């Protein structure tokens, strides 16, 4: 049985992942978010529900990659160096999750917070979009898997990290663009530049997968990824009217899905399938301002 | 104008291939004897890749601009590769685009290197 | 579906071991091993030999634990907060892992090292020793799992954790503690710290299922944790005449063996099984100086 | 003499269990009138429970000496909340044990009491 040796490469991109993970290794403690009621505080309720409902949603992408997505992918591979970049990709994963819990104990009371989880929970459209992506990785919960199948994981896994959180990412970006709550926004800030490495690597170890398909199983993952890609755009533009309408940001919103799609799509050496529009110029500034 | 290009994941190399101008990925022992125009990818904390940094070494005395592919996510660290490579020998930027890049990001670099060339 | 909230305690311990995760949090850069050359060419062909082959059963332990234990045990939990820590648990079993690498490639040229490990994948022992353990991982390795399955697979964590690693943390330790490669002495004292408390925490949420036992199963896991337990020690034992036989430390790593297994089980809650002796001191130095 | 302890994981408890002498877990509302021995377990780096700082504001003036369950594995860190208790209270480091202790410590402790009670 095999351990993992460091002074034989087994690919050509693991140790660099490896480091830049640990570099950038930070947690809540490091960024106090009082300073920001500030600015909470002159929101109106319809914002403040907002945010505290996307930052819900963004707990759970986040408990789930961690918790299901990077252990079902990491047990079934072979490349042990891999294995081990994915291991502390899913403690950062639970490192954002908590990162969220710090930011709701400054903007809500407990029984607030607690409501929001209940809200999570019960929340039919969330369960729905969690509940496909997921299904792919309780799907690897045997012995054996298939190329297929784990490639397909893999997929759902950069959709996951490239794409679905950033419906919510948006309202937290927007608003440190303006000036508000942008202690939390340094936290999410963190956040995406994690999960950013995070789905470049992972659509990496993608297309290692797919280099090894037969044409047909190659085929028959582009129809299901394309299938997968545009299911969850359905069901994001359902939740962004919910969460959005209210505050009037539900274009803006979708935009930046599409945006971060293709982004996504790249990721695993695809095509970008929505049409190119550059970036929320607000969003950006919420991006850059620290 | 000739460009020399260094792609780790494949984006630089796809946006290169949008250009149909003469393109080389670089290596350690290319040498490069006529101007050139470099696209570099970023690497963490808006840093140049090893391997430009090992052939600008012998490389820069041609080297007349430089773009970054880079992913905006970064913030302030967005293509910081181009804001080092410009910096050390004294080029342009000519442009940053995130990932393989867009049609304007395309016609953008096109643009910017005539311009350059004069 | 659930995500994870810290603003409602599940348990009354998840927080304090997430907090003393990251407290511990190092890696392999912060501890320069070079210095550690003066030392090892004092030591003798069969001391090398021992040093090396034991870091490879140490890697060999940790791989296993980050890519196998700590994702199978934690997928199936309930408890969110616990899952938490589980998962960067798991990270730091790689980060020991690598730790070992950087160790290697100080004390020994590439090819030594490739050797080492191509040993540590064909030796039988150490295939059956591992192939013990993780096959009460891969009973996991399935949608629905047994509250009995699940407590097996946290006793045999516990088992790896604070009783497996103890035959292969011997002799650095020994050697540390009279002086000779204290820089990577050092390191394995780091080691040793995370996974004292990987073993308590993994001893406490056994303990938990334990409770939720019937008695008929109760008394069913209380036996197969005895049979495990004597087990791995009748394969520890032959593993130590292996390795150490060589340069006379035959019952000192036996009683250091059985000294940690009593530790392990105390982490899960049982008495001792093996007679009290007091630690070997000059195992305790190694620990000490730094 | 009277025993207060607190254990967190059952190790200090059962520690307790094997001297049948009188002793009781530590709470936050807990006053002790009379002489009496402090058994701590030790949390990361060699520290003292809050639980314990918390009952030792309000109950130093009585304690007459102090012994801490931990973990070897810790090194100079093992039982260094009874050096801590033991510097800011003036009293002496009954013993230091492992986890659950051995006879050989429930031995020792007995007797450090008695000579204690001098
Ligand atoms: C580990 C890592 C670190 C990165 N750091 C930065 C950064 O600081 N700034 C930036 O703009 N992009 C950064 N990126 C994004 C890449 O530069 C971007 O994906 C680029 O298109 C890669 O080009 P390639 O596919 O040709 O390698 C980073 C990507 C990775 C994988
Ligand atoms: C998070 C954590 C940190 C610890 N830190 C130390 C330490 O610095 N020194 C020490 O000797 N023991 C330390 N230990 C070991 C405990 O003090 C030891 O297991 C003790 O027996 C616990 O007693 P209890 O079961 O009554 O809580 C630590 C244990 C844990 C879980
Ligand atoms: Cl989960
Ligand atoms: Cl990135
Ligand atoms: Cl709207
Ligand atoms: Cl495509
Ligand atoms: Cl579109
Ligand atoms: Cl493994
Ligand atoms: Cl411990
Ligand atoms: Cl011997
Ligand atoms: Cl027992
Ligand atoms: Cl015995
Ligand atoms: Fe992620
Ligand atoms: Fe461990």
């Amino acid at each position: 049985m095999r351990a993992v040796n460091w002074n034989k490469k087994e690919d050509d991109f693991s140790l660099m992942f490896w480091k830049q993970n640990i570099a950038q290794f930070w947690t809540e403690e490091e960024i106090a978010v009082s300073s920001d009621k500030n600015t909470w505080v002159q929101l109106s309720k319809e914002e403040q529900i907002a945010y505290k409902r996307v930052l819900g949603g963004l707990t759970l992408l986040d408990t789930k990659q961690g918790g299901e997505g990077m252990p079902l992918v990491l047990v079934h591979l072979e490349n042990l160096q891999a294995k081990s970049v994915l291991a502390f990709m899913g403690a950062m994963e639970e490192v954002h999750a908590k990162s969220y819990s710090h930011i709701f104990t400054t903007l809500a009371t407990e029984e607030e917070i607690d409501d929001i989880f209940d809200w999570v929970d019960n929340h039919p459209l969330l369960e729905k979009k969690a509940g496909i992506i997921t299904s792919y990785y309780r799907r690897l919960l045997k012995p054996e898997v298939t190329k297929k199948e784990l490639y397909m994981a893999m997929v759902a896994s950069v959709f996951l990290e490239s794409y679905l959180f950033y419906s919510g990412f948006f309202y937290p970006l927007y608003l440190a663009g303006q000036g508000k709550l942008t202690a939390s926004g340094e936290i999410i800030n963190l956040i995406i530049r994690d999960e950013s490495i995070h789905g470049v690597f992972v659509g990496i170890l993608a297309q290692q997968i797919f280099a090894e398909l037969s044409a047909e199983e190659q085929q028959e993952v582009q129809k299901e990824t394309q299938e997968l890609l545009m299911e969850l755009y359905e069901i994001e533009m359902a939740y962004t009217e919910e969460i959005y309408t209210s505050i009037g940001l539900v274009e803006d919103v979708n935009r930046f899905v599409r945006y971060n799609a293709n982004k996504g799509l790249m990721n695993l050496g695809l095509e970008p399938k929505f049409e190119e529009e550059e970036i929320n110029p607000i969003v950006l500034n919420g991006l850059r301002t620290d | 104008m000739l460009v020399a290009y260094d792609s780790m994941t494949g984006n630089v190399k796809r946006f290169i291939h949008k250009l149909n101008m003469p393109a080389v990925q670089i290596d350690e022992d290319l040498v490069i004897d006529e101007d050139f125009i470099l696209i570099t990818y970023t690497t963490g904390f808006g840093n140049v890749p090893e391997r430009v940094l090992d052939f600008l070494e012998r490389n820069n005395e041609k080297l007349k601009g430089v773009s970054a592919s880079g992913n905006r996510n970064w913030g302030d660290m967005f293509g910081a590769s181009a804001d080092k490579i410009s910096t050390k020998y004294e080029v342009p930027i000519v442009s940053k685009f995130e990932l393989s890049g867009t049609n304007n990001d395309v016609e953008y670099f096109k643009e910017r290197v005539r311009e350059i060339a004069t």
